[PDB]
């Protein structure tokens, strides 16, 4: 694989090492990068730092015969999480096309947090067009791991359904949605459909029913 | 001041030609080099290329023979083209301006130096999916709130936006009036292959009934823009 996993605590300081150590003279560059979103240059010249990036962040200066080259996030936040790239540039290597290895930084020791669902139900321009989808929408819940079931009256149901991998959102809590499929006749032939997510040993369950 | 925007055409078929631009604003092209880097789902960020003020370039070994970078002093945007792409060519393209960066170990005569280059700005990037399959439009429906009452002002009210392929789906409301309560959620990707996801607002309950709530969807690969109207 391409990822170094490395977990951390929360308000500790991180310790990152450059994948590959310089022979010589080097010039060190680091990225920080959260997948769906742009990169960001943390660190150049070692130790140079650009306007806007924060003081926690750091780099080791290759004073005198020679430095290891480590990144430095001290009070490491839920925001740090993100892959971080450290592109090396020494003088017995050339040019260095790769960015090499990422170490993907998780943080831990973040409280519990329960999630809000809300549920909709198939909307009447979809019922026309024969379609009809229940929407469950699951935010605000830490850690990233629940599970999703759908029942029709008191029983589960398995068919149509689709799920997503929850994933972080801007706040640093998980966000995830899940879809029942289901055609208008079905949809009118109970009494009610529920979503019922499960969080850490506790149950959110939220009912619709056809009106 | 550089602002740059990246411009694809969302899919490519296999065996056909990449291309994207970047549009740069505020600066003009001239005075920066110019990079691009693709990210892929499995892979690590991988560096496509640069281009000098001077119009030079160079290529990754990797990628070299498949790719050009060029430059457009006129409109004031760069270029990439990847000639007979495959599936793994399905990334997230990046544009971002470089500096160029000298350390000189020894004597410059006698060239004990090397050269080394670093992004300082980077655009929020382009989403390009190569598939034998056609682009497919979105399909909008309303997500009506419940109405009164929750003990609480609030009310959740939201759009679905239906199966649609590729990726990816841009969401707002009130034409960017409304941004506060506004949370888009992650697709999904189902069985079909087409992706789906919700946009959801919270608001009053007392507004409801007067209050305008419109959903404005832009799928820029199929490419439809639907703004539907949600109502109790």
């Amino acid at each position: 694989s391409y990822v170094r996993p490395l977990s951390v605590a929360l308000g500790e300081t991180a310790s990152i090492s450059c994948g590959r150590q310089a022979l010589g003279s080097r010039a060190v560059q680091w990225y920080q990068h959260r997948p769906g979103q742009a990169p960001i240059l943390l660190i150049y010249n070692n130790q140079d730092r650009p306007s806007g990036i924060p003081e926690r962040f750091s780099g080791t200066p290759d004073i005198n015969f020679g430095t290891r080259a480590t990144l430095t996030i001290s009070g490491v936040e839920a925001g740090d999480e993100a892959d971080y790239y450290c592109h090396m540039w020494d003088s017995r290597s050339g040019f260095s096309w790769s960015f090499g290895g990422a170490t993907r930084l998780t943080v831990l020791g973040q409280p519990k947090a329960a999630p809000s669902v809300t549920l909709f139900p198939p909307s009447s321009e979809e019922l026309q067009a024969n379609k009809a989808t229940l929407v469950c929408l699951i935010s605000d819940f830490y850690p990233g791991a629940v599970t999703v079931a759908w029942k029709a009256d008191s029983s589960p149901v398995k068919a149509g359904v689709e799920t997503t991998t929850p994933s972080k959102q801007s706040n640093n809590k998980y966000a995830a949605s899940s879809y029942l499929s289901l055609t208008p006749e079905q949809w009118k032939s109970h009494k009610s459909y529920s979503c019922q997510v499960t969080h850490e040993g506790s149950t959110v369950e939220k009912t619709v029913a056809p009106t | 001041q550089v602002q740059l925007q990246e411009s694809g055409p969302g899919l490519v078929k296999p065996s056909e030609t990449l291309s994207v631009t970047c549009i740069v604003s505020g600066g003009s092209i001239s005075n920066y080099y110019w990079t691009w880097i693709r990210q892929s789902p499995g892979k690590g960020l991988e560096w496509i290329g640069y281009i000098s003020d001077r119009e030079t370039t160079t290529y990754n070994p990797s990628l070299k023979s498949r790719v050009v970078i060029s430059r457009d002093t006129s409109k004031n945007q760069l270029s990439l083209k990847l000639n007979s792409v495959t599936a793994a060519d399905t990334a997230i393209y990046y544009c971002a301006t470089a500096r160029r960066g000298q350390r000189i170990y020894g004597v410059v005569s006698f060239g004990e130096f090397f050269y080394y280059y670093y992004m300082d700005v980077w655009g929020k990037g382009t989403a390009v999916t190569v598939s034998s399959a056609s682009t497919k439009g979105p399909s909008v429906f309303p997500l009506a709130p419940s109405s009164k009452s929750t003990s609480g002002g609030t009310a959740a009210l939201g759009c679905l936006v239906k199966d649609y392929f590729p990726e990816p789906v841009t969401v707002s409301w009130n034409s960017g009036a409304l941004t506060s309560g506004v949370h888009t959620f992650p697709a999904v990707l189902q069985s079909s292959g087409l992706y789906s996801l919700s946009s959801v607002v919270t608001v009053p309950s007392s507004s409801l009934g007067t209050q305008t709530y419109i959903c404005n969807v832009n799928h820029k690969p199929s490419n439809t823009k639907v703004d539907k109207k949600v109502e109790p």
